[PDB]
């Protein structure tokens, strides 16, 4: 997750154009700088929500958390929450909305936790802090029926490998590489480069 | 009001399908017959009801509210406004020019 | 359009739902079902539809 | 803005039974898909959960019209509502999706979800609308009932007997009977008898 | 057992409730359609003049014409009797220690004195809960009745 | 401690002899006595003590609560005890729990972990020994059911001495204890020696019989032992002073006076009430049982007025105790008409309505508490030479905060207080019927 | 009907229908519901109101 | 996410600082701004025939 923001920060300084085509380079990053940086990567955060809508629009309602624990978007994940449900365009509603995690007792932010009581859990935390957090789950039975648990590429990423801990049946989705060669993606950049 | 009732989500769509940008549009479309109802509070419809006539009011008055003047927050006038216009019932004047 | 005299039907029946012969979530489902009766909301389902 | 595709080419993955992401679906332009429109049970059955039901529709129990297609949704005071598209001939089941329903069936049934606890799923019967009995073999939800693929049947359906052999009801919600419509008059006889 | 034990009350025009003649058996009558109206020996308990608790009385109506047709249909044999305090039945929460809806008629039912109850029984949440019902006989809704 | 209570009903059931206790161990809650032994303790019957804390909730109107208990005697009757008396009562308070547990090898603290921890309740009923509160409550405090707005409530057992107190205990811990003076030798033997008399001075009227006996448990039980069967009866009627020993079927005092007791600030027991008969004294001693601030849940005494429609006074129930259902209290001293100071005794009708229905509604969203009352002086407000009059009055002069009712609006009451905005259409109008209909030939 | 001094309020409040009442464990109730519809389908339930 | 505009956003955007008209009066919009005491109380009702 890390070496995405390094390269992006040389990009800062040097002003050359610099982009990415598989796995962490193109896993998504914080918001890109005024000054243009390398971006292939990322997507809009909000967007991938509302991927993610179509699939709660299908079968979720009432969503039973959206928690800004970690990493990037913390603050902006929150806005298109209230975003999307701002249209009122449906009947949308949300049961659980806070944050936290590791600086102290993870129990301020667990009993609050405990208060809500909905269908769907949103995850916008790394794969480190969710494994915590399947630990945290476990104790605090969302890994039970009834708490279904939307994954982004922040946990995602490790299509290679998943801690056993990870309540499983929860959707985790980003992109998959068989669909797309990862060889693939870099001819076409480079044609892009000469188009420009 | 259709809005927040999502008892009436059906007819908030019903509704906003067919709505207007103004009530001479909206009275008008029930009088060209281009609409078979309206739906509208009391004080701007009453008075033209009693100006043509033909078209009707019907039913008991629904969600009640008292008209107001609106300002900006912490208006140092709104108390007093507030009390002028409590005189202005006082004295009959509102009532006198209604 | 206008019912028979009355409108006494002649046949007198009422609406059911079906569950699996062996299963039984009807017993269990008809205490709910009473209260419901009971309950102002049938005469509410009435006046709704 | 992230420099990304601007029609994201997105799969849908589903963290599995047993550690793998099955592909639960995938997401093309605006559209999104999910490979099986039937949603997965997890583990054993637990709690009748989502078990499978077709209401009858009709004009005293149960309506049913078109989802907002502009919005892609639902009325929120309806229920979403799905059924196969008949192929009977064909393999497939058969997919007609996106209808809303309406009536007070469909709000008993909003009561029931917070009542008896549980999920639900509702689709149309294809075969024979209420159940019609020849030779062998019995025809519409009834049939579902009977095969399993219902568990219970709801609708405007009367009770009778032979339903009773085979399958319950205990609720009785409504009075209703066979009746006639007719638009008829009255006339003075003997002119009030002379007074 | 063939034989059977029904509990009913007075209740016209469901059940209607006469003395037996001075021989113990019942007045023959005729009804309007022509059809003789069949009536039962019930048993009954206090009358309107002091004590009498225990009598022989006559029991017909609507209510009987459908036990005669169920008792024929299902091949059974029954014994019938008037309810004990003249009650439909109740469950009464806390007259000393808390108590069951053994109130009038039910209650009787639940003793196992009553194999079958045989009247204008209402079926209610309430009771469903501790007895089966059939299906309804009838459908019917409160009003009021003034002068 | 507790058990030597315990050995001595066993020994009872050994010698056949009578004995009480006017102190301590002997005197706290003990198990239903068997009907064979004879015994006597200082304390108030479980089941009492069950009905007191049921009064006390009643009191703060605290609907909703749940109970953790444990293994130790007289838990199944306590919620057996509590079944009944919840029960009974028309109002639809809510029980949420009930947790038996103990701690078994290594696993006790997981189950009853995860046991206690599903429980979201304010109010909450413990019944255990009183080592065994002490480990309980560490638990709690870890699992953060001591902190404010869930409060906790105690039988008289996990109090024990009123000098020694843990503070592993959280405070605004409420339970119920005996009364200090009740509490010395002095009177508990004074007492229970008048039983005993009392006890002989009937053993003098029913049988003209020495009750003395042989009472060597090693030798053969004394076959006119068995008399003493008939005897305890007598002894059950004990009474001294004009005053009631009177025993209950449990053995504990059938008419023992009591207090109700907090845990004040630090170390300090302070008895927030005392309990006289039937009725009972919830004596607000702590006026703020919210912990760190005192804006939280602020105050907000009203005053109102019965007028109908919308505020209604109604005579309560005398049989059926306190406001059923919808009718929520307001009380006015009961000012006697004949006197001029006319100090009153609160009143106890409750006021229900469209006023009243409308303060609920808000009340709930505002999430703030209440007291109500009914005005006594002036009715609706009225100025009268220099100087105002009815709730008006006790809103200027702050004994309440906001007043509700059919009040109408004008310059003057809007000038000394801010007014809600008005939530209904009325004034001045008139109420006569009309004489005749004219007539024109216009056909 | 019976009786022209009295008269009812026009207003039916708490729809309600009764029912035959048996133990939970009778083997008869089986058989004395299908009568029941029998007899309303046939047509003697008619013929008794 | 947007003001409400219209004649109430002029008075939020200081347009018009105040706002002298026959407007219903609204906790959704009481919120934003100060009300004075209603003038007129009157109630919605279809206006057709
Ligand atoms: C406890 O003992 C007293 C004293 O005997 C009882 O009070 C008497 O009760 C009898 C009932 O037969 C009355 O006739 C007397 O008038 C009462 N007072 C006397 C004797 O002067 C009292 O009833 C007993 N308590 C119980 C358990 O009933």
């Amino acid at each position: 997750e890390a070496i995405a923001q390094i390269l992006d920060f040389v990009s800062s300084q040097t002003f050359i154009p610099i982009l990415g085509i598989h796995g962490g380079s193109s896993m998504i990053m914080a918001d890109k700088d005024e000054m243009s940086t390398f971006f292939q990567f990322g997507a809009s955060i909000k967007q991938q929500a509302t991927v993610m809508l179509n699939i709660m629009e299908e079968y979720d309602w009432h969503v039973f958390s959206v928690i800004t624990s970690n990493f990037p978007g913390y603050r902006d994940f929150i806005s298109f929450i209230k975003t999307t449900v701002d249209n009122s365009f449906v009947g949308w509603e949300v049961q659980n909305y806070i944050t936290l995690d590791t600086s102290y007792t993870d129990a301020q932010t667990l009993t609050q936790l405990k208060k809500i009581h909905s269908s769907v859990i949103l995850l916008y935390c790394s794969k480190d802090e969710a494994t915590y957090i399947f630990e945290e789950a476990r104790s605090l039975g969302l890994m039970g029926y009834g708490f279904v648990w939307i994954v982004p590429s922040l946990v995602t990423g490790n299509t290679d490998i998943i801690p056993y801990e990870f309540p499983s049946g929860l959707v985790s989705v980003s992109y998959d590489d068989w669909d797309y060669g990862i060889e693939a993606r870099v001819r076409d950049g480079l044609g892009i480069i000469t188009t420009a | 009001y259709f809005r927040r009732q999502v008892e009436l989500s059906t007819m908030y769509r019903h509704m906003e399908k067919h709505n207007y940008e103004s009530a001479a549009e909206a009275i008008q479309a029930v009088r060209d017959n281009k609409l078979h109802a309206f739906i509208w509070d009391s004080a701007v419809l009453e008075f033209e009801a009693s100006q043509d006539c033909d078209l009707v009011t019907t039913g008991e008055l629904f969600f009640r509210s008292g008209f107001g003047i609106g300002m900006r927050k912490d208006s140092p006038w709104k108390q007093e406004v507030s009390l002028n216009i409590l005189k202005s019932h006082e004295n009959g004047f509102m009532e006198e020019l209604d | 359009l206008v019912t028979i005299g009355s409108g006494y039907i002649f046949a007198t029946t009422g609406y059911g739902i079906a569950l699996q012969k062996g299963s039984r979530w009807k017993r269990p489902i008809d205490l709910a079902l009473l209260q419901f009766v009971g309950d102002g909301e049938m005469e509410e389902l009435e006046k709704l539809w | 803005e992230d420099g990304y595709q601007a029609n994201p080419k997105l799969v849908v993955l589903l963290l599995n039974m047993e550690r793998e992401w099955e592909k639960v679906g995938k997401w093309e332009a605006k559209s999104l898909n999910m490979k099986y429109p039937v949603w997965p049970r997890i583990d054993s059955d637990h709690d009748d959960n989502h078990l499978s039901i077709v209401t009858l529709e009709e004009a005293p129990f149960v309506i049913v019209e078109n989802i907002d297609y502009l919005t892609g949704t639902c009325v929120r005071n309806t229920v979403p509502c799905r059924k196969y598209f008949r192929l009977a001939n064909s393999t497939t089941e058969g997919t007609s999706v996106k209808k809303c329903c309406k009536g007070f069936c469909i709000d008993i049934l909003k009561k029931l979800s917070k009542t008896v606890k549980f999920t639900y799923d509702l689709y149309l019967v294809t075969n024979g609308k209420h159940g019609k009995k020849i030779k062998n073999v019995w025809n519409g939800m009834i049939g579902e009932v009977v095969y399993k693929r219902a568990v219970m049947a709801v609708g405007s359906l009367t009770i009778n007997e032979e339903r009773s052999v085979a399958v319950d009801f205990s609720v009785p919600f409504v009075e209703t009977g066979i009746s006639v419509m007719v638009s008829r008059s009255a006339g003075t006889v003997s002119p009030s008898a002379f007074l | 057992s063939t034989r059977l034990k029904i509990v009913t009350i007075h209740q016209e025009p469901f059940v209607y409730v006469r003395p037996t003649t001075s021989d113990g058996t019942c007045r023959e009558e005729y009804t309007i359609n022509g059809d003789p109206i069949k009536k039962v020996i019930c048993n009954g308990p206090d009358e309107t003049i002091p004590g009498r608790p225990t009598v022989p009385q006559c029991c017909y109506g609507f209510c009987v014409d459908l036990l005669i047709k169920l008792a024929r249909e299902m091949d059974f044999t029954y014994e019938v009797h008037l309810v004990a305090d003249g009650k439909f039945g109740t469950q009464e929460r806390v007259n000393n220690s808390n108590a069951a809806a053994w109130n009038g008629m039910m209650g009787e039912l639940l003793s196992g004195q009553a194999d079958m109850i045989v009247a204008p029984l209402t079926i209610n949440n309430e009771r469903a809960q501790y007895i089966e019902f059939s299906k309804p006989f009838k459908y019917q809704g409160l009003t009021i009745l003034v002068k | 401690q507790e058990a030597i209570a315990q050995i001595l009903d066993f020994i009872s059931v050994q010698t056949l002899t009578p004995i009480l206790g006017i102190h301590g161990g002997s005197s706290m809650i003990m198990a239903d006595k068997e009907e064979a032994s004879m015994f006597f303790q200082f304390g108030p019957s479980i089941e009492q003590q069950a009905s007191v804390m049921l009064n006390i909730m009643e009191e703060y109107d605290w609907y909703i609560f749940s109970i953790v208990t444990t293994y130790f005697p007289g838990y199944q009757d306590f919620e057996n005890k509590v079944r009944s008396t919840i029960e009974n009562s028309f109002v639809g308070w809510e029980l949420e729990e009930v947790i038996h547990l103990d701690m078994s090898l290594d696993d006790i603290d997981s189950k009853i972990q995860n046991q206690l921890k599903k429980l979201q309740s304010p109010v909450i009923l413990l019944y255990c020994t009183k080592e065994e509160a002490t480990y309980i409550f560490e638990v709690a405090h870890s699992v953060g059911l001591t902190g404010y707005g869930f409060t906790w409530i105690v039988p008289s057992l996990v109090a024990g001495d009123t000098d020694t107190v843990p503070d592993e205990f959280p405070t605004g811990l409420i339970s119920v204890s005996y009364d200090e003076w009740d509490y010395d030798l002095p009177a508990r033997v004074r007492d229970g020696i008048a039983i005993i008399t009392t006890a002989a001075s009937t053993m003098l009227s029913e049988h003209n019989s020495i009750p003395q006996s042989k009472s060597s448990c090693n030798n053969i039980q004394e076959s006119r032992v068995y008399e003493a069967h008939m005897l305890k009866r007598y002894l059950i009627n004990v009474t001294f002073e004009g005053r009631d020993l009177s025993f209950s079927e449990d053995g504990y005092q059938m008419h023992p006076k009591l207090v109700i007791i907090l845990l004040n600030q630090e170390r300090k027991w302070e008895r927030v009430g005392k309990y006289k008969d039937r009725s009972l004294k919830m004596w607000p001693v702590f006026d703020l049982y919210p912990n760190s601030e005192e804006h939280k849940d602020e105050h907000l005494s009203i005053v109102t007025l019965e007028e109908a429609p919308f505020v209604i006074v109604e005579d309560v129930d005398p049989l059926s105790g306190t406001c059923m259902r919808n009718t929520v209290p307001c009380r006015k001293q009961i000012r006697p008409e004949n006197r001029t100071e006319e100090g009153g005794n609160y009143i106890k009708r409750c006021c229900k309505g469209f006023c009243i229905d409308i303060l609920k509604k808000i009340a709930k969203t505002v999430k703030f508490t209440y007291d109500l009352y009914l005005v006594t002086n002036g009715k609706h407000g009225k100025k009268i030479n220099g100087v105002w009059n009815g709730m008006i009055g006790e809103v200027v002069t702050k004994r309440a905060y906001m007043a509700v009712g059919s009040l109408t609006i004008n310059e003057e009451r809007s000038e000394v207080v801010d007014f809600s905005v008005p939530f209904i259409e009325t004034g001045i109008s008139v109420m006569v019927s009309r004489s005749n209909g004219t007539v024109s030939p216009s056909a």
